[PDB]
């Protein structure tokens, strides 16, 4: 998200 | 002989608490139950992993730090893996569930054991990564190695199965195979086709880099080609299969354009081998579609065709506006150039003989  | 289904109310409630996937475990389980599939499986309550069991892969120091943060509030924590209260108990529950599934397989209780809430494939021995605080897949592989000489790990999540691959990079007793998106800046960045493993493990890691927009037919052709070659070359005695549903059309990852039918064909191809098989989930961030996918795949495991109409159940509104089980592919380009796929497959084919 960030990041992955 | 019936598949084992790892489930308990306390386990589902624990798994429902991960913030990237709220209530996903309950949605998956309640759709499975709405289709009555639990009546065709042996329900087994998961045990909680001990620190001793977790330490078969994770370092003592990482496990001390995880416990400390879990009580109080480095090692890959903070961003994708926030350092929050209770993370150790969550890790122990998920690790314990996959270990329990593996134990059922080594004990001969079943030939297929299912832990849809596992599959946290990015965690490393000493580092949380990619929402994964503990690598339950590695722990399950290690438990299977008590009875099965060679383990094949197949990872169909959208993301590279880097943590599992790295855990086994240097050994020929576990072969890892990952199909995943591979593109500049796409997490975790690893897993080009030239990633083959190290030392005596060279050629015992297989990586299939794929671009946005792949659909069922081509994905299955790729997967079948690779798996036929892997089976003949490696002769596995047991399989661990990660089925993250973030490849499915409609996922916020917005990369592949798959439906559960295409993944199901990959699953059926593996099931034909009649080996002890440990089934895991993983990613899947459109919650209703992930429940659709894993419910459909549970039907595939059971040899059952499911009705298209979603049965009424507690989460019915999440399945609107269509309220059917099938997923319609999006209209986006398939960015996989045929001759590039040929190059990838030919490289793998040569490496496996
Ligand atoms: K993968
Ligand atoms: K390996
Ligand atoms: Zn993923």
């Amino acid at each position: 998200f960030f990041x992955x | 002989l019936v598949p084992v289904y790892i489930y308990s109310p306390e386990y589902v409630s624990m798994c429902d608490s991960l913030a990237k996937i709220p209530k996903r475990a309950s949605m998956v389980h309640s759709l499975i139950e709405a289709y009555a599939l639990h009546k065709q499986m042996r329900i087994v309550k998961p045990k909680v992993a001990s620190m001793e069991e977790m330490a078969t892969f994770h370092t003592d120091a990482y496990l001390q730090h995880l416990q400390k943060v879990s009580q109080e509030g480095e090692y890959g924590l903070g961003y994708d893996c926030p350092a929050t209260e209770g993370i150790f108990d969550y890790a122990a529950a998920i690790g314990g569930a996959t270990i329990t599934a593996a134990q059922c397989l080594i004990d001969g209780m079943c030939k297929v054991a299912i832990n849809w809430s596992g599959g946290w494939h990015h965690a490393k021995k000493d580092e949380a990564s990619g929402f994964c605080y503990l690598n339950d897949a590695v722990l399950g592989i290690l438990r299977l190695r008590r009875k099965f000489e060679r383990i094949l790990y197949v990872d169909l999540d959208l993301h590279h199965g880097d943590g599992v691959e790295d855990a086994f990079s240097f050994t020929s007793k576990v072969m890892t195979v990952s199909l995943h998106k591979f593109s500049p800046g796409f997490f975790p960045g690893t897993g080009d086709v030239s990633d083959v493993g190290l030392g005596k493990g060279r050629y015992y890691s297989v990586n299939v880099p794929i671009q946005d927009g792949i659909q069922d037919e081509k994905y299955y052709q790729i997967c079948e080609s690779v798996l036929k070659e892997v089976y003949q070359a490696f002769n596995p005695k047991a399989v661990v299969l990660q089925l993250g549903a973030d490849t499915i059309a409609g996922d916020p990852m917005c990369s592949f354009n798959m439906t559960p039918v295409g993944i199901g064909k990959c699953l059926k191809y593996i099931l034909q081998w009649q080996l002890a098989t440990l089934i895991l989930g993983g990613g899947g961030y459109n919650l209703a579609n992930t429940a659709r996918c894993w419910t459909y795949l549970t039907g595939v495991i059971l040899g059952k065709t499911l009705s298209s109409e979603i049965p009424d159940h507690e989460f019915f509104t999440a399945y609107g506006p269509d309220y059917v089980l099938e997923i319609t592919p999006s209209c986006r380009p398939d960015r996989n150039e045929p001759h590039r796929i040929q190059q990838i497959l030919n490289y793998i084919k040569g490496n496996l003989k």
